[PDB]
């Protein structure tokens, strides 16, 4: 008789064969966030700020940056590829002029 | 299942996500915050996600059906392809919605049951965590710090164990090639301060379960889709162990 | 007092209920006549307290349909309660859990006494009926 | 909190936290749900000792003389797998199951007209054992379980003392119960004392 | 069928020990009825004493004398005043859940006392008055 | 509806089927009315084919002398499914379980109409056979 | 199964007892606060209570009493406070079948006017000799100390010591009974008149 | 060798007990899917059935039987079933050479019209003594427990087991039997005639 | 009886005596790609 | 395809020191191979060191 244990569950997914895993690690780990001090939590949820238009609105494929400039003046910009929507943090779309 | 996720960057502790759906895109928020509630007046933080806290309108109660209900794009703004949705109540009251077959997108009212029409309901869909343990071999660490496993030998498992901090509603299941069974920790244990009735049941503890046969085979996974939160600190395993042919 | 007969005359609409239900969907109301009739609640029966139904055209003595009956169906197999993981419980749950089955259990015992039955004084009292099939 | 109150638990029940209790683990609440495991293990090593503990005939167990019937039509007497031992009243017991049927192997047949007449164990449940015996089959239960799942030697090694004096209690139940004579109550040492 | 909550066991002498079998929640929901002539229920104290958890005692021995054939032990467990009953705050302890739930079902098991008020079968395929009178009934046809 | 059900009896039929939602198994008890009640055990005689199924080994009939299979469901006032202990984990199943348990003590309890006196045509009470005893 | 919902002072000092056997401190009311290990303790005093009544002893034996059968149903109930029902005198016929006595012979579970038979019925902790309280408290201190603690030295003296309490015990009766050999039995009692 | 390709409710619950004997959990069904411990089960189990019905038990040996052999061919099958063909009183005289029952002594695989031979032929598990049906498994759990779990602790208690279900099994046909020195057997009935 | 276990097969062609190869070497490997997470497989194919 | 996971358990029997293994596939399927082990008596006579 013989036991085991593992002392913390702060590694992730492994794909390495079953064998050669560490004891932290492990197959799936969906939606978990590793803390050290507590080993394994639900990620925290997201939180609905705005709905930003409908699906194509930013486009297939955009490039968003986010414009961390000061306390007050974090701003988000998404390229659509057909132009230039900024949104502020909150949601609120600010007029890009070309 | 069908979000398409733009590209998310921290700004501080707080990690704002751009999604689509694919119905309207959306800004949303995570913050790693350990003891907030995330949105005002929740009863406890409830993970789920996409939260909103929306105080119902008052035209939505119909006394004939004794019904009151609310449309999810007046909600959100958006229409949203599929998910269940757990509508909170200030008190603890959760009504879990199944998505309609074809979407949430063909029929979108949420029918609450009673007559709530000055209520604040926090509604949000269900995160879905799932971890799956790494096979119960038994790991031993050289001189150096690599581990290698003895496979050389049966192990034969009898028990394992999760220790858990502050969790609840979690279900563990083990399953071997043939068998599927179901665990579930539920929250604190009868008679302890803190199973009480309005509150979160939230415990600390050990659960151990049973977890039987060839460790080569079995299986163990945790999933939960509840609102609550969940620690996992760590997780022990005991079981007989022969290898006939002494090693090395 | 699951069940109790409101024989009125004209179109009256108000009929208090005094076995306190658990939904709307437990009383039935129907009128006793020459041919019982189970009104159904959207269109014909309305709550206008809990307490009382309120009905609409209300039927009559002069019409076939004579007195209302109404009475508690309380459902066994729609719960109203489903305890699930937390979901903190709530006091008002676990009571009404327990109130579902006891308002079951009540209504189901006066499906005897519309029979034979039991008086005050100990005695099994046929309402003045008589026995048809038995042997000696 | 009233002393006065008198409420039954599932022996059932009761006895399958009694084997949780031995190998170490705490009360499970209920037994209902092909999930848990540690219930259904315990559950049948449970009434898979139990059909042992019952076969062992006791004087209680063995009904005697009762009449078995064949079915009107095919004149077959079905053995069932609740007849944990069907032999004949009095010697050389001529029944034998042939394809789950009643079958007299001296006379070859497997058709019975009017009936039989047999020594039958009947299997019954742990509510209907006498208390003797409910502690005992509980506790062999908790060594078969002790010994397949949580193989620690020291405390089967403990729990074996346990077993055996269970047996002899439960033998004690039945020494009284049955209460057997030797020269006046047998079939031959009771004829010899005639004057 | 069997009712296993009203019990009557016949009164001679001086028998005066009667068992209560039927798991009762509390000392006030067991009524004793000396049933014979007139039926009369007897008091907590002045005449029944519960010797054990599950014995009653009679105080005065009453026998086929004074008319009372018969003894009937009954549950009667109150359906209006639920004998826990949970509040917000509460601390839930197995008792509490386990006093709960015990009750109901000892709610629903009268209504086997109910077969045993109404005339119903017996162990026979015979219809049971219980040793009591079929009052009014009509004539004959 | 309905917890007591109760079939007819020619020789050759042994398989019936159950509508009740019944909660364990030992729950189902099938009674050969015939002239004389008789109740049939758990394996001896019949078992349950499907979760939905009684099937006699004997294929019972009149020929026997037993007809209308009676097979009711009685739950067990005693026999609780579910215990709760201290120090437990108070599961979602536990509760609902014994909730589930003293409502279909009730709901049978609902059924006790089909057991009574019966009232004929008019207000005539009935006893079909039965002679009252007592 | 009679279960526990009741609590006494007198048996409190017992699960205290039961509590010292491992090594742990002891409980003060026995309220269903998350002590797994007095809840345990109380269900092994319960359990282990149900034998020490079960094996016959003189005073637990009632010894010719008349179970009544209830006279509407002709049944007598065999309840599970019953430890052993036997009978008086030899062969003895009453079985538990269903939860009813049934005559094992005359294959009938109906009565009418009752039965002596001989039972050893369940009796509180509180209600037993002190002699067999302390056997109750350190026998179940064994069986707790085997299946939660599991250390072999504190078992191999407390082994020591059921043993010593029931010596005790037995020694208990053969005064309490009073058994005589040649004066007091059925048979050569009379043998012996002149 | 008759071989297992038939399935039995109550022969499931054997396998399941031999595969609690190693730790394992229950199986559902003997459906073939990939479950290496329970296929090997199924063997063990097969292979020992054919053991307790070799050892010659009063319900098993047939006595006085005849197989009849097929009318052209003029020989007898002896089957796999057959555990012991044997002979109905001394010196038998019947050997399998092929798969025809030859007569040892004058050389013979001919016959006509039949033989009366004792014959311990194979029934199913289920068509079994429940307490062979037992000892079945718990043999059966024993070599189970040798050939692929090892481990010597758990054996050395099933050892102590299986001895105990086969003095259980002996007891069983020493009561079925009836067998009487001096009334019921062929030499000393005999002589006690007067 | 003694029992080893080679844990991965990551090593290729050695040499060496065999008395002196370290477990994971091997005589011959031909067509073959050791990756680390699987520890070795056929190449991949040639495509015209 | 017929892929599958698991442990194969081959006999080799005799002197380490004179059996070769090898592995050979022509096959149009894939391979994996993950670890090897060996079981085997062993029995020096001059306890070493």
């Amino acid at each position: 008789l013989i036991s085991q244990s593992i002392k913390n569950l702060k590694g992730g997914i492994s794909q390495q064969p079953d064998i050669l895993r560490y004891p932290d690690q492990g197959s799936r780990q969906v939606n978990g966030w590793s803390s050290e001090t507590e080993g394994l939590q639900k990620r925290p949820p997201l939180v609905f700020l705005n709905t930003l238009g409908d699906n194509g609105a930013l486009g297939q494929a955009p490039y968003i940056h986010l414009i961390n400039r000061d306390e007050h003046e974090q701003y988000y910009a998404v390229f659509t590829g057909s132009g230039i929507r900024v949104f502020d943090l909150s949601g609120n779309e600010k007029q890009v002029r070309y | 299942e069908n979000v398409q996720v733009l590209a998310c960057q921290s700004i501080s502790s707080d990690m704002y996500v751009i999604l689509r759906n694919e119905f309207n895109t959306f800004l949303a928020r995570i913050s790693f915050t350990k003891n907030a509630i995330d949105l005002q007046g929740e009863p406890y933080r409830a993970f789920m996600d996409m939260k909103i806290r929306y105080t119902i309108p008052s035209g939505t109660y119909n006394d004939d059906t004794f019904t009151t209900s609310i449309h999810i794009p007046t909600i959100y703004g958006a229409n949203f392809g599929r998910g269940k949705i757990t509508v909170l109540e200030p008190d603890g009251k959760i009504t879990v919605f199944e998505q309609p077959t074809a979407g949430w997108n063909s029929d979108p009212w949420l029918r609450l049951s009673g007559n709530l029409e000055g209520r604040m309901v926090y509604i949000g869909f269900n995160i879905n965590f799932v971890y799956e343990f790494s096979k119960f071999l038994i790991k031993q660490t050289a001189d150096d710090g690599s581990t290698s496993t003895e496979d050389i030998g049966r192990l034969q498992l009898r028990r394992a164990w999760v220790n858990y901090e502050n969790s609840g509603t979690f279900d563990i299941y083990v399953e071997n090639q043939s068998s599927n069974w179901k665990y579930t920790m539920a929250g604190a244990r009868l008679g302890s301060n803190t199973l009480r009735a309005g509150r979160l049941n939230l415990g600390t503890g050990q659960y151990r379960f049973p977890v039987v046969g060839n460790a080569k085979f079995n299986t163990v996974y945790i999933l939960s889709d509840e609102t609550t939160p969940l620690n996992i600190i760590g997780c022990g395993w005991e079981g007989n162990y022969l290898r006939r042919s002494s090693g090395i | 007092k699951t069940v109790l007969t409101y024989q009125l005359d004209g179109s009256n609409r108000d009929f208090n209920i005094p076995f306190e239900y658990l939904a709307r969907k437990f009383v039935v109301v129907t009128l006793i006549g020459v041919d019982r009739k189970v009104l159904t609640i959207n269109t014909d029966y309305r709550f206008a307290t809990r307490t009382t139904i309120s009905l609409t055209k209300a039927w009559g003595p002069a019409d076939g349909y004579t007195t209302i009956e109404l009475r508690r169906v309380t459902s066994t197999t729609d719960r109203l309660v489903d305890f699930t993981d937390g979901s903190i419980l709530r006091a008002y749950d676990l009571n009404v859990a327990q109130i579902q089955t006891m308002h079951v259990a009540e209504e189901a015992r006066d499906l005897t006494t519309d029979t034979i039955g039991v008086n005050n004084d100990g005695h099994l009292d046929a309402r003045g009926r008589r026995i048809v099939n038995l042997a000696n | 909190r009233s002393y006065d109150m008198n409420v039954e638990t599932a022996a059932e029940l009761s006895a399958v936290n009694d084997i949780l209790a031995s190998i170490g683990e705490p009360p499970v609440s209920t037994l209902e749900g092909d999930a848990n495991a540690d219930a259904a293990n315990a559950r049948r090593i449970l009434n898979k000792i139990n059909r042992q503990i019952q076969s062992r005939g006791w004087t209680f167990n063995i009904e005697e003389g009762i009449t078995l019937l064949p079915d009107v039509y095919s004149n077959l007497i079905v053995y069932s797998d609740d007849y944990l031992s069907l032999m004949s009243t009095s010697g050389q017991s001529i029944y034998v199951n042939r394809g789950g049927y009643v079958y007299d192997r001296t006379s070859q047949s497997d058709r019975f007209d009017s009936g039989i007449t047999v020594n039958i164990i009947r299997l019954r449940d742990y509510d209907e054992m006498p208390e003797c015996f409910r502690y005992w089959i509980v506790t062999k239960a908790s060594r078969q379980f002790n010994n397949r799942f949580f193989g620690a030697p020291e405390v089967e090694g403990v729990l074996q003392e346990e077993e055996d004096e269970a047996r002899r209690l439960c033998m004690e139940y039945e020494m009284d119960y049955g209460g057997y004579n030797m020269l006046d109550g047998d079939a031959f040492t009771s004829g010899l004392l005639t004057r």
